[PDB]
């Protein structure tokens, strides 16, 4: 196969050229809704909580896919483990309304709490990157999902639900020092 | 073949060594009409003309990864910078054209993209920035890359005074290599052009 | 053989706003008849809609008066709904609960002068982006507006449209930043004839298209 | 049925569950309803 | 456009006055049997207490709601946190009715006892405000949807279901003191 | 008579991927509209397939340069996607977080001479069982090859085959254990006329075959 | 429908288990599956 580099088009090609066969294949697991489909921990927890997906680990896996779309949209599932209650408020609420029980409040049970939260921002799509300033880094303050205060919140999951991503955006690899490949333990059978 | 003309309101450019258009992420805006804006906006067509610009000069001395960079929309003198500053919200795609003439006796490689929502690339994702809308600018073949795009952002009409979505960006991937019969420096000029100049809520004056 | 059930972790909480139903332990009650009983509203905004509400300008009188000077700017005031001359509205009322809003907001103006004397006003609508608002009608005349005479029919109706970015916007001003996100709006006088006391009437209501979003309540007890 | 989200029938009847009214008219949206529109008296467009 | 205000009829105009256009609305979150269905503490608990929907404090979403309306109906729901049995009487029992097993007791389960009672005041519709005595301010005695008694009630929540509300009366915000508008803390992500 | 039901032990427990769904709290709430929103995609392997990405080859520079020499080998990097050549591509960026994967993977050379310089590159894929890769075009010759010129059309694109025994192999390099289980690539220079500075840039995109297996994520944090 | 295994639907309504989109595309699919492919120029097998 030969092309024009510089036209930037796609292009594709398959064994065939040298007297191969290009076989199946079965992309269910680089699905976008499904890989992103799963819990991670978010180790910014305080008394007080502003639920932004960007407080996830940059090498995470749902973390640092999400920081390779520049635009995304999903409503979110929660998990909480507090003492006392738990009490949400969505996008725009005043942070004094975090200390009423009118608002949804979860009594506490056993293990924990698991909570389905839809999305409340006021944008269309919201951002990874935003390049300017909002007032008259850091992403605006109206990039989140809601705030959550207990008297002391221990551990929290988020878990993206109907992820929609747009404009991808460069995504990086652990760097190989001074080897021929990067080498790491693997898991085999012991003994 | 490779004689394009591109046509945008009174203004034209023609190229003899052209090697496409790139459309970049769609080709043609979403719906321009919300219902945020109250159907209180218009357009205007005196806006979507080329004005030019300068990026830098592509010498020898720069090696791999030297990225000039230009976030648009930028300070403007004619009918799109009174726009700017007369009308509260905009909103507008982009029809870019980066040309840099040395001789077919240099050797190199630029790498021209846009990129929404610029953010300050470390020295290890500059090997990704082809993710980007992009085209190559090589002596070798041609003088002319032509991206366009439409207008993404969070929201549907933006203030340029704040936000500034796209980001024309080059990039050196391979350095200038001059002979005795090449050019000693090339001089990479820009020309932009806004399409679906849409604008909203008009201000008061100062005057 | 019975069925077996997995008594899940995380469920089960009491969520003070949750979607089921409790248990009944009192049955066959039947009411009092209360057919067609009148003045019934099943929707806020309605009552909002049908029913206009006075403003609170300075010293707390819902009227503008005539001035005579050389500076005929009557009032001006920030469009959001916790803005200072909405205080006492019904609208910020029910908005005070609400996390966002959309739509148009009617401004009703009121004449109540004697027949003898005349007036000429005029409503600019200025969106956000200047740093410091007009204060004459020559330079506002550029935004939004719109200009009424005095005569038999007294009221007039200006409808503050909705134009922001974010298709849905806040009811509560964020923080000691200051410049609304949302325009201000400007009531000026253009002349009057004879009218040196009498006062202009100023009320608000909720709009054709107008809704709020997201229930709170931000009100300390 | 304001502000419930179960797909199947509740278990309890419907005497049971809540009271049940006897008999023997939504004013407001009337009222907001036949509001006066448009504009008035003559039009130069 | 123009009118006779003091014909006192409603005027609703549009922007299509002066070259808009009207948007789709939608009004679910502003609809009274939904907004007014969602618990609200009470905080007048005592070892005995009688049910009036009036003790619920006049700031709260659904209390300041139920100020803001003359005539209302609604069955009711209960969540009553106690220590020992749970014994509710309808509307006109005599207070020592409270304490006998006859009438609904319920036996404490570990979290709370959540209940359902249904409208059981003799009136057609309540009040809110009532102008006048009932004896040959304060409401009269038969606003009300009966009587719980436990051996020490800790705290009680209530919900209305099934509200219907009539002849709507003044509501108002918190006022602002010197400022041009009202200014508070909204939740923003922190960092 | 009420169901009897056997509240099973070892079940219910929260699996962070469970397939199971929780309880909402907060209904009723309409999204703003987000219709043919430009620049979607769905899948990462797409994205892998539509945009190229340069290796890194040493001291960092994503070409190779014309070498005068009587060793004509450019360079050789090893089948893996954790090699050190494609540390800093988008395809390994992805199959970081993958256990295992399968297919073609496509190298796309494009030449950024003058026009006054020809060359005639050789890309060879040598499977594993050899001690030693091969140092000259002579010898690699016998592999599965491919030639190609430079002139007008500047590009070329070679698909490294999958042939290894298992149906599918390991992303990481298991232990200190060396010589890879896939093979390397070698790409020679067989001969240039008068390119004495002028380079070739590499980049490298997945197949039309391509495909990654099981979740992961081994970064630490 | 990504990540989800339950057979039965949803107890709660559409409505209440997740925000319902309004309206008045995949690009890169587009793009990837339009990708130039075969040869180029003549050959001879």
């Amino acid at each position: 196969t030969t092309s024009a580099g510089e036209s930037a088009d796609p292009v594709t090609t398959t064994v065939e050229n040298y007297g191969g066969e290009t076989q199946v294949q079965r992309r269910h697991h680089t699905d976008v809704g499904f890989i992103m489909d799963r819990f991670v921990k978010i180790n910014n927890t305080n008394p007080t909580h502003v639920i932004d997906l960007m407080q996830t680990h940059q090498h995470g896996l749902v973390g640092a896919l999400l920081r390779a779309a520049t635009y995304y949209f999903s409503d979110l599932e929660i998990v909480v483990r507090h003492e006392g209650n738990l009490t949400w408020v969505p996008n725009g609420a005043p942070e004094a309304a975090l200390s009423n029980a009118g608002n949804p409040t979860a009594y506490n049970k056993a293990p924990f709490t698991r909570l389905a939260l839809p999305y409340t921002a006021p944008h269309r799509v919201l951002a990874t990157v935003y390049n300017g300033t909002s007032k008259y880094t850091q992403l605006p303050a109206s990039f989140n999902f809601g705030a959550i205060r207990a008297t002391d919140i221990s551990e929290l999951l988020v878990r993206m639900k109907r992820a929609e991503l747009y404009c991808p955006r460069p995504l990086l690899a652990v760097e190989v020092t001074a080897q021929d490949r990067h080498k790491q333990k693997i898991i085999a059978p012991a003994k | 073949d490779r004689t394009l003309t591109t046509r945008n309101g009174h203004t034209t450019s023609t190229t003899q060594s052209s090697v496409g258009v790139t459309y970049g992420y769609s080709t043609g805006e979403d719906h321009v009409s919300g219902p945020n804006t109250s159907g209180l906006e218009t357009r205007v067509t005196q806006a979507e003309r080329f004005f030019k610009k300068h990026l830098f000069n592509w010498t020898t001395d720069k090696p791999f990864g030297h990225l000039e960079k230009l976030k648009l929309p930028t300070d403007h003198k004619g009918v799109y910078g009174h726009l700017v500053d007369s009308f509260a919200y905009m909103r507008n795609g982009w029809d870019v054209e980066v040309s840099a003439v040395g001789n077919q006796f240099n050797g190199g490689c630029l790498l021209v993209a846009m990129v929404p929502e610029w953010k300050k690339f470390t020295p290890r994702e500059k090997y990704q920035l082809t993710l980007f809308p992009h085209q190559f600018i090589s002596p070798r073949t041609n003088m002319t890359a032509h991206i366009t795009v439409p207008y993404l952002g969070v929201n549907r009409y933006d203030q340029y005074k704040k936000h500034k979505p796209w980001t024309l960006v080059v990039m050196v991937v391979s350095p200038l290599t001059t002979s005795s019969i090449g050019a000693t420096e090339i001089k990479v000029y820009a020309n932009i052009a806004p399409t679906h100049v849409h604008v909203a809520g008009e201000l008061p004056s100062k005057e | 053989g019975i069925v077996p059930v997995a008594c899940s972790d995380g469920y089960g909480g009491l969520v003070t706003t949750d979607p089921k139903t409790a248990d009944p332990v009192y049955g066959k009650v039947y009411n009092p008849p209360r057919t067609n009983y009148p003045g019934r509203f099943t929707n806020l905004l309605d009552v909002a809609e049908a029913c206009p509400t006075f403003l609170c300008f300075d010293d707390g009188k819902p009227y503008v008066v005539t001035r005579e000077d050389e500076q005929r700017l009557l009032a001006k005031f920030d469009v959001s709904l916790a803005a200072k001359h909405m205080s006492n509205t019904y609208l910020s009322g029910i908005a005070q609960y609400y996390a966002q809003y959309s739509g148009t907001i009617n401004l009703h103006f009121m004449f109540t002068g004697s027949t003898d004397s005349k007036a000429r006003y005029m409503v600019a609508y200025v969106p956000p982006g200047v740093e410091t608002p007009p204060d004459t009608p020559e330079r506002a005349a550029h935004c939004i507006h719109a200009e009424w005479d005095t005569g038999l029919n007294s009221k007039f109706t200006f409808s503050i449209p909705y134009v922001s970015a974010a298709d849905y916007a806040y009811t509560a001003s964020d923080v000691a930043e200051t410049t609304n996100v949302q325009g201000w709006v400007c009531i000026y006088q253009i002349t009057h004839g004879k009218a040196q006391n009498d006062t202009l009437v100023v009320s608000v209501s909720a709009g054709k298209d107008f809704e709020l979003r997201l229930p709170i309540d931000p009100r300390t007890q | 049925s304001g502000n419930t989200g179960s797909i199947i029938n509740n278990y309890y009847m419907q005497q049971y569950q809540n009271s049940m009214d006897t008999q023997l008219n939504d004013w407001f949206s009337k009222l907001a309803s036949s509001a006066f529109s448009g504009l008035f008296g003559a039009l130069l467009a």
